[PDB]
């Protein structure tokens, strides 16, 4: 009744509120809302830390620019949030941590702009690398933090055997992992088609083979954003519009407290 | 003709409801002191003067 | 209130930081406090509530 | 009296 | 009834119960009565603690301020045609020490104003009776620059108009604190210095000080236009805390006060000389 | 029954446990156990952060040495704990914070050692300063953190008017604040008399004129430790034994979340 | 609205229970005089702040 | 009246 719509939403977590007047409904990955570890599925015996509103809230990452040449962007979770306020502190002070996420991708333009972004949430997003060398991508390179990583139109093998770059080389039509992009739609996803919507909203459960795990050693979800259809505007052959990613941890809980983990990121 | 009312007690001694007594000594109501017990009202006539007042969780423009 | 043309679109972040830290110079810092991400569209205006968060009962 |  | 406990008749003892022995390390005061260590008779105790209740201890008008104001011809150099006083119990020592036996307090306040005046010089004719205006200026309100500028219009600020010779003026004030209790002590600051600051003056505060104006000022003036002859007047303010409640007891001030904070400077030697075995 | 005693205690908070075989019972300051802000006493309207086990646990500060010349030691709370794990992070990320504390002071020696420490918990422990200048002690000096401050047998006025030290000058027999030490016993306290006990345990409620406040601007409690009777052993005129202070935050809650407070401590 | 209470009679004339009457003339409780009838309390929170408060005929340390 |  009154005037409610699929397109107009308000999301509120902690002291953060998002409004959107042009959404295309919202996805709940695998039909599962985030929930806490139940006693009959519990494994670490120690009383957990549940930081609630201080960590379960909307952290906005650094904005990226979408242009005619952009091949795609990718992020890993929890890694993208490792430095985000009290969530980051809790993550590094505890051996174990589990958390679900609300993912909100933002990209507005105009009635005369054109293009379509595929937004995918992938469980265990294992990416391919640089070299002849198998499974060689270094920790610091596998983990870009907030910055994220990028996609490529083709595979350039890291040639310098003497001092190997040890990076990922994710080719766009192979979803950076040896499969075809068109089938990535079997993963929880939405599409931001500029004529249709400003944003994407995907709610993610904790997905893993275990009830809880090391957040520093292992990423649970990967967020891959690719231009399914390239950006275009009027005749201006150098158009550029912003894409902003905002993420909230949900039902976050931590186990195994001790001194802080300080990973070497250099 | 004594008038009796309850004071709103702010700071309390280490000693409940406390009262005060009022008596009007004059025939003209103008001569009277102020009761100061006053009723409050809705901001609505100022904050929402709409013909069709709409509910806050719905679109203002529909 | 956005008094631009209807063909104009945009997303804005408005925020409130309770006292005690460095006053926000970047969206990054501002994000961490109370905030509303306003999306421009048919509903022209956006409201951010500054919740009463204080040490003293009266300022 | 008028006790209010 | 508020009389103290009656002394009980107590006889001889030969037992395993030892009230006389204890251990102060626990943090507790040993609850002994005379009957615990000596033979006592029965006394029907009639004495009472009525005069040491918090209300009774503070129920007295204490001098907290002497505001001096002059009535004379407005010349063009620094005069006293009006005066201002920051409201505090701290310009005086006697009440300050009593209130400071406690960390926190709550009370309504009674202010009583005694106003005396006299002639300065041998003689320039005389003066007709003076009326004094005592205006309270809450923090934020416009402060007077001149003895008769617009601020004295007092349209919202409370003012008392006292007539010389009349019974000393009196008003009552509510519990007006920003907190749930008046803090007689504040181990803190109104500002924190931050690493991102430009000068380090920006984050600097006085230790133990809370708000800058805290409670505001009383502005005093003689409403009368000046006589040829000058009249000097003094307003003595007596304050009484009424309907008092206090929290967290503190040791009494043992050495002389050095301004608004707990600071000491000299006469740090309160104790007399007395020989260990000298009665 | 069985064999239970005043002297033997176990304290367990979070993943921390303290045992003591020689205690002298324990004190609960003003007869009040720590509790959370009740709705009918609440003031900030925002949903609080309650970190529970991650912050409400036993943080051990750096040990001090008690020798024949030691005049006394003092600490302020929350300041001493400002850098202690997740408690510190929560403290600095929020405008407001309230917390109670369990204080455990430790000092063992031998049946042939001698001496007595007065351990005092003072609400609003305002200390006196350096100078002619009133209320001039600087923030960085008023706040030693974990390190704590010290007492002096006499008042030495900071003489250098040109570049003032802006420090406290706390004289021991005046409790560093112009009153006599012997009356400090009206404050919640215990005594560690070496012939009688190894330690002191004082439980502290949140005490303040407000239900909650800025932990960075204001210290609620002061812990003052003074030698009521000097340390002595056999004939060795240079005896020295350790005193170790361990503190746990209790019923900690925080309000007003935003970016982190970084105080300039130089 | 008259308030009536018994005085605690110290010195007695050669003449029982004696009373006094109080009436509040003002609406603000701050304006009121002091009742001075005040309740007393236990020193315990100060004199015995122990977790396990022990009885005086028993050993303080056990 | 309120006789106490
Ligand atoms: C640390 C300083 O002293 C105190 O803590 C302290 C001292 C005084 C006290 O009283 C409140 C002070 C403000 C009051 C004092 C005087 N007031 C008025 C009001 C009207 C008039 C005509 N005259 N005086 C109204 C406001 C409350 C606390
Ligand atoms: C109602 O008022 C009846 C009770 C009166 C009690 C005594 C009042 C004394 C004051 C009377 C004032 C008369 C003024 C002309
Ligand atoms: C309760 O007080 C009713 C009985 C009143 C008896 C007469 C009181 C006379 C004094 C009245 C003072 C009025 C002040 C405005």
């Amino acid at each position: 009744a009154c005037g409610y719509s699929d397109r107009v939403l308000q999301l509120t977590l902690g002291n953060s509120t998002i409004t959107t007047q042009e959404a295309a409904n919202s996805v709940v990955a695998y039909g599962r809302w985030p929930e806490f570890i139940r006693d009959d599925e519990a494994n670490p015996v120690d009383q957990p830390t549940e930081p609630d509103v201080a960590t379960c809230r909307f952290y906005t990452l650094d904005t990226v620019m979408w242009g005619k040449e952009s091949k795609g962007w990718w992020w890993k979770l929890p890694d993208a949030l490792r430095d985000m306020g009290l969530f980051g502190q809790n993550m590094y002070y505890h051996y174990l941590g589990r958390s679900g996420y609300t993912v909100h991708v933002q990209c507005n333009a105009s009635k005369f702009h054109q293009g379509a972004l595929g937004v995918f949430a992938i469980p265990e997003y294992c990416l391919a690398g640089d070299s002849d060398k198998q499974r060689y991508t270094s920790y610091a390179n596998a983990n870009p933090g907030e910055r994220g990583g990028k996609f490529y139109s083709q595979f350039n093998k890291d040639n310098a055997v003497t001092s190997p770059k040890r990076e990922f080389c994710p080719v766009d039509y192979l979803l950076g992992c040896g499969v075809l992009l068109g089938n990535a739609f079997v993963y929880p996803h939405q599409i931001i088609n500029l004529r249709t919507n400003n944003s994407a909203t995907i709610v993610l459960p904790y997905v893993n083979a275990l009830a809880i795990d090391s957040m520093v050693k292992h990423n649970n979800w990967g967020i891959a954003i690719l231009p399914l259809s390239p950006l275009d505007f009027a005749q201006d052959s150098s158009v550029e519009i912003p894409i902003t990613v905002t993420i909230a941890p949900m039902c976050s809980e931590f186990n195994g407290l001790r001194n802080v983990t300080a990973p070497k990121f250099q | 003709g004594a008038q009796v009312s309850s004071q709103k007690v702010g700071a309390h001694e280490n000693s409940s409801t406390i009262n005060y007594t009022t008596i009007n000594y004059y025939k003209d109501s103008a001569s009277n002191a102020a009761s100061k017990q006053d009723y409050s009202q809705d901001p609505s006539k100022f904050t929402e003067p709409l013909k069709d007042v709409l509910i806050k969780t719905a679109p203002a423009l529909n | 209130l956005f008094c631009g043309s209807m063909m104009a679109t945009g997303k804005i972040l408005v925020a409130y930081a309770p006292p005690g830290a460095q006053p926000p110079t970047s969206r990054k810092e501002a994000m961490l406090g109370t905030h509303v991400i306003w999306d421009l569209g048919l509903q022209s205006s956006c409201t951010m509530v500054v919740p009463w968060i204080s040490n003293v009962t009266y300022r | 009296i008028s006790e209010v | 009834q508020d009389s103290l406990p009656d002394t009980k008749a107590s006889g001889p003892a030969h037992s395993k119960e030892v009230p006389a022995l204890t251990a102060v390390e626990t943090g507790a005061t040993n609850p002994l009565a005379p009957s615990d260590t000596v033979q006592t008779r029965h006394v029907v105790q009639r004495r009472s603690r009525s005069e040491s209740t918090i209300e009774s201890f503070f129920a007295r008008g204490a001098c907290v301020a002497i505001i001096e104001v002059d009535n004379e011809q407005p010349t063009t150099r620094a005069q006293k045609l009006f005066a201002m006083w920051r409201i505090t119990y701290k310009d005086t020592v006697q009440l300050r020490r009593k209130l400071e036996l406690f960390t926190y307090s709550r009370f309504d306040m009674e202010l009583t104003f005694v106003v005396t005046a006299n002639f300065t010089n041998a003689n320039n004719g005389h003066a007709l009776n003076q009326v004094y205006q005592i205006m309270y200026i809450p923090p934020g309100a416009p402060t007077p620059k001149s003895w008769d500028d617009y601020t004295w219009q007092t349209s919202s600020n409370p003012s008392i108009f006292y007539t010389y010779g009349a019974a000393p003026a009196r008003i009552s004030v509510p519990y007006v604190g920003l907190a749930n209790a008046y803090s007689h002590f504040y181990d803190g600051f109104a500002k924190v210095p931050l690493k991102t600051d430009a000068n380090d003056q920006i984050g600097d505060s006085l230790y133990s000080a809370m708000t800058v104006d805290d409670f505001g000022v009383l502005a005093v003036r003689v409403v009368n236009d000046h006589n040829p002859t000058k009249v000097t007047s003094k307003v003595r303010i007596y304050m009484k805390p009424k309907h008092v409640r206090v929290w967290c007891p503190r040791p009494p001030r043992a050495v002389p006060y050095y301004g608004p904070g707990v600071d000491y400077r000299n006469n740090l030697d309160p104790l007399s000389e007395k020989g260990l075995t000298t009665y």
